[PDB]
């Protein structure tokens, strides 16, 4: 019930944007040096951007709370920028308190920061490339999935990936009209492949069951039946008593089980997609005497999986195996019976090209953490063109907007004046901070460093040309081809700022005696 | 070591730190400080300009601004508090940029590119008036001495600030116009009105008494002679152990003298400046009643100011001892004259003398040095403000309000730069626009409105305007009846330049022992 006031809270606000805004800043890009979490439980782990580590990390304050608060919408949509706006914002709020140190309103600051953002906003609108295509975004995507694919999990952009990146973010892309869903496009690593077993996958991807694999392995149709009803005798993935009680029972059961395989491989066949997806666990006896019968048959499924792969196809699932219909089956574009990895059983991909409401694209991994080390680059790489396609518009990044972004807005300033041109000037010098801190965690002196493209920002404008992200010794944004999506390095900016602006909400700093309690 | 991190700091610090609460300049601010010192001796201080010469500073970057206090008095006469404030301004920029880790040397380099640039914008806005045109005169020196000490004095002294000049102004455009060139002497006596513009080389003296010369043609004396009598220069005859004996050297030695005063007199002195030293007493007081009753002006042990303006305007020798006479090296004078106004001080006013072209005098007159220096200070820096239009021409704004137009300016090609020192050049450009708002700083409560507006309405004056901090409220500053000359604050830059940058030149450890 003790009550810190305005400032003195601003200042123990700004504790804390500091330190961890201070962790992106070695992080931030490869130069960045990447983010390490360890565990309560005992788990040493690596982490990335703010969004992972600043999950993984646990946020004290309001500050740190608001970060994974303000991260999410960013990594979610771009996936790209995300470790980005914690510098920023953390930078812009370090200007903050400068201007209330300097004397001026939080109040105000905040103001004319908004619209600072406008004439970087429009600043960015000219940057680069606000057009990309079908043809020509697969090349950006390239380059987006090389330092996608050459950043994280390999520093070797392999280029399955790299267009697994692209393809698939199409497919539902160009499903939903220059539209694309994150939720959709879905990223699905499984070890005991390769890192360079990696999957463009439209449909879904499960192990088909084989009770045995020598009772013929095979895949048939292009289409999928999901079922909730049996394909054979049914079972939900849970203890049956196998017992008979003479030995004439014996005898009758495994003719029950081929009656029904038979029925039910009539059944579902005349239903349609011999390949039936029964939600139902099953002996691994009577599984292969279908299979020993016909028809690898898919028990033990996930109870999500049916209706996963339903809802994917966009058709239903056989309830009652009394009930049949091919709309009560799935929908596969092509069932496939693909071995998964070399070290172990084949799986059924379903790659749906009948409907997919769900696309998750896979890969595989040495190791668990290289896998999804990997994913970490495929989910971002495909949130990009998410957006990117949403709008087809980039921008050269890496501190050459930075160093220029800021160029209108401090430009701007005494073109504002009054208090705007300070929130036009304490605004704009947050966004050389990353090149600078680019700079900073490269082996780069960043002042000298971002002088360089400052004289080009005077020689020449908006360059898509920079300085080094790779930490090149050349600099450009071209010849090191880095550059955003012009959505999410404003995307971007959209966020930086918006927290300053949190921070002021209300007058109130005052706490019950609860505060983060 | 962290020592020349830790001092520099410290340097920066006392520096700024005794300069930052030396912030309570132009106008009736705060409120009068009655300084005790730490030996605990009362003093009474108010209006800073005496207090930058009073400053009494431990820390030796402290130390600096007190030099560089004095160094904008020479330099301008005006603005010495903005010399003295905007020290801080670029020690401000030093640590932050310090801090940014920017090599000080680079900060050091930030200092004169800067000075390049802003002096520069100084001048862009710089406000064209003239050195020799009395009403530029006037004006510039009328503002100078419209807050300055006398105005209804000044309109005595404005004119005299403007006449002295025209004599000591070279013809036309002419680097001129120093302290030297204006001869500025007090007179006791009188009053301002009674401070008058007396011309040429006029040497105020202490001459014995009257009976004196004011009569026409001296011949102005330097002697480093005695004059050579018994007591004097010259062997005493007689021993004294005896009241017959004693009473017998002074009579040798004062009956002797008469005719050597007169000899004196016989060059056509009306003045013979003594030695400033002793050859033994040098000039017996006996010898000196009767040099001046031959109309010989004296003074004994001659203050140093006449010794060189004699030898220097009037270009006075010494001359041999009157048994050989004299060289006639006397220098030009048509005139020994010691005036009494109020009846009070003695005087010796020379013309007819040799002059440079230069050397007008000013003899500043009062009932005390009051009303003297009344006049005197006022009419000086009027001087000193009109000596800065001829040492450089055009004008600004009083007290730093253009170098809100410069920061404005400036900050661009700051930014435009784009350089390593930009950074620092970018920060320093913003260190300007605070010094109006800081000189509003220590008066009161339900504070801080103006700060800000103090500067942001300049900044919204465009590049051309903003407030009259002399007067009062936005108009174009340069000539508001808010002014000093272009010349004052480009010193203000220069002089606090290398200042604060020799603090970024102060590595490892010294103390001399």
């Amino acid at each position: 019930k003790s009550r810190l006031m305005g400032l003195e809270a601003l200042k123990s606000h700004i504790m804390a944007a500091k330190a961890v805004a201070n962790t992106m800043r070695t992080s931030l890009g490869p130069n960045g040096l990447d983010k390490m979490m360890v565990d309560k439980d005992g788990d040493v782990t690596v982490t990335n951007d703010g969004a992972t580590i600043l999950s993984m990390m646990d946020v004290d304050h309001q500050i740190a709370k608001l970060m994974v608060e303000l991260s999410k919408s960013q990594d979610d949509e771009i996936g790209d920028g995300t470790t980005g706006v914690v510098v920023l914002a953390g930078a812009l709020l370090e200007e903050a308190e400068q201007l209330l140190d300097r004397g001026i309103h939080p109040i105000r600051i905040a103001d004319g920061y908004e619209q600072a953002a406008r004439v970087a906003i429009e600043h960015l609108d000219k940057i680069s490339d606000s057009v990309l295509v079908d043809i020509k975004d697969t090349e950006p995507l390239i380059q987006t999935a090389k330092t996608t694919l050459g950043s994280k999990v390999v520093n070797s952009c392999h280029r399955q990936m790299a267009e697994i990146a692209v393809n698939a973010v199409l497919t539902v892309a160009d499903m939903e009209r220059r539209d694309v869903d994150f939720e959709l496009i879905k990223v699905e690593g499984k070890v005991g492949g390769r890192l360079e077993d990696t999957k463009l996958i439209k449909g879904v991807i499960v192990d088909k069951d084989f009770s045995h694999p020598q009772m013929p392995k095979k895949v048939e149709d292009a289409k999928i039946a999901i079922l909730t009803c049996p394909f054979e005798p049914p079972k939900p993935k849970t203890k049956h008593k196998l017992d008979v009680t003479s030995v004439e029972d014996y005898k009758a059961l495994q003719k029950y089980e081929k009656e029904k395989f038979e029925e039910m491989i009539q059944q579902i066949k005349e239903t349609g997609a011999n390949l039936a997806i029964c939600q139902w666990g099953f002996d691994d006896e009577a599984n292969h005497l279908l299979l020993q019968n016909n028809l690898p048959a898919v028990r033990w499924v996930g109870g999500p999986e049916i209706e996963l792969i339903a809802i994917a196809t966009g058709g239903r699932i056989v309830p009652r195996f009394s009930e049949l219909t091919a709309e009560k089956l799935g929908f596969a574009g092509l069932v496939q019976e693909i071995s998964f990895g070399t070290t172990k059983d084949k799986m059924l991909v379903i790659e749906q090209c009948k409907n997919s409401r769900a696309v998750t694209i896979f890969i595989r991994g040495g190791n668990k953490m290289i896998i999804e080390e990997a994913k970490r680059s495929l989910h971002d790489a495909l949130c990009v063109i998410r957006n990117l396609i949403r709008d087809n518009r980039v921008v050269y990044g890496g501190g050459a907007a930075e160093i220029s972004c800021a160029l209108a807005v401090s430009q701007e300033a005494d073109k504002c004046p009054t208090l705007e041109q300070y929130a036009m000037r304490a605004f704009a010098d947050a966004l050389e901070v990353i090149p600078m801190a680019l700079s900073e965690n490269s082996g780069m002196n960043p002042i000298q460093t971002m002088t360089e493209v400052r004289a080009r920002q005077v020689k020449e404008m908006n360059p898509a040309l920079g300085i080094d992200c790779l930490h090149k010794g050349t600099n450009d944004m071209k010849q090191q081809h880095v550059i955003e999506t012009l959505i999410g390095k404003k995307q971007q900016i959209s966020l930086a700022t918006q927290m300053v602006r949190m921070i002021l909400k209300i007058d109130d700093i005052r706490k019950p005696g609860e505060s983060e309690e | 070591r962290d020592k020349p991190a830790q001092i520099r700091f410290s340097n920066i610090s006392a520096a700024k730190a005794v300069a930052d609460a030396i912030r309570t300049s132009l106008g009736p601010k705060g409120m009068d400080k009655m300084i005790q010192d730490g030996k605990g001796d009362v003093t009474i201080t108010n209006d800073g300009a005496t207090i930058l010469k009073q400053m009494q500073v431990l820390h030796p970057a402290a130390r600096m601004l007190v030099e560089l206090s004095k160094a904008q008095d020479i330099e301008a006469g005006d603005g010495t508090t903005s010399v003295v404030i905007i020290a801080g301004s670029l020690l401000d920029s030093c640590t932050k940029l310090l801090q940014k880790g920017i090599h000080p040397t680079i900060i050091s380099e930030s200092f004169q590119k800067a000075l390049e640039k802003g002096i520069e914008i100084l001048t862009d806005m710089s406000r064209p008036v003239e050195l020799s045109d009395r009403e530029t005169l006037l004006n510039s020196a009328t503002t100078s001495l419209n807050s300055k000490v006398v105005s209804q004095y000044s309109s005595l002294l404005s004119p005299m600030s403007v006449n002295a000049v025209m004599k000591v102004i070279d013809p036309a455009t002419a680097t001129s116009v120093d302290l030297r060139d204006i001869k500025i002497v007090k007179k006791l006596g009188g009053t301002i009105d009674d401070c008058e513009l007396v011309e040429g080389l006029v040497l105020t003296q202490k001459v014995s008494n009257s009976g004196i010369t004011r009569v026409e043609k001296a011949k102005i004396g330097l002697i480093q002679f005695c004059l050579s009598a018994p007591k004097t220069d010259m062997d005493n005859q007689i021993v004294v152990s005896d009241y017959a004996q004693m009473d017998r050297v002074l009579r040798e030695e004062r009956a002797y003298i008469l005719n050597l005063v007169k000899q004196i007199k016989k060059t056509g002195c009306n003045v013979l400046l003594i030695q400033k030293s002793i050859l033994r007493d040098a000039l017996s007081d006996l010898a000196l009643h009767f040099l001046n009753k031959m109309k010989i002006m004296v003074i004994k042990d001659i203050e140093r100011e006449d010794i060189e303006f004699i030898c220097k305007t009037i270009g006075t020798k010494p001359v041999a001892h009157i048994d050989q006479f004299t060289a006639d090296m006397l220098g030009s004078a048509e005139l020994a004259e010691e005036v009494n106004l109020n009846g009070s001080g003695k005087l010796l006013k020379i013309t007819g003398c040799a002059s440079p072209g230069k050397t007008v005098t000013i003899v500043v007159r009062g009932s005390n040095k009051l009303v003297i220096e009344e006049a005197e200070r006022s009419i000086h820096d009027a001087l000193c403000v009109i000596r800065c239009l001829v040492k450089k021409r055009a004008l600004i704004a009083g007290g730093g309000a253009p170098e809100i137009e410069l920061a404005l300016r400036l900050t661009e090609y700051s930014r435009t730069l784009s350089g390593m020192e930009s950074y620092c050049v970018r920060a320093f450009a913003d260190a300007m626009e605070v010094i109006p708002s800081t000189l509003a700083e220590n008066a009161g409560l339900n504070p801080i409105s103006t700060v800000t507006e103090l500067r942001n309405r300049h900044a919204q004056g465009e590049k051309t305007a903003g407030i009259n901090v002399r007067k009062g409220g936005i108009s174009n500053i340069l000539e508001e009846l808010v002014v000093q000359p272009l010349l004052v604050s480009v010193s203000a830059l220069t002089l606090a330049t290398e200042t604060v940058r020799s603090i970024l030149k102060i590595d490892d450890v010294v103390n001399t022992r």
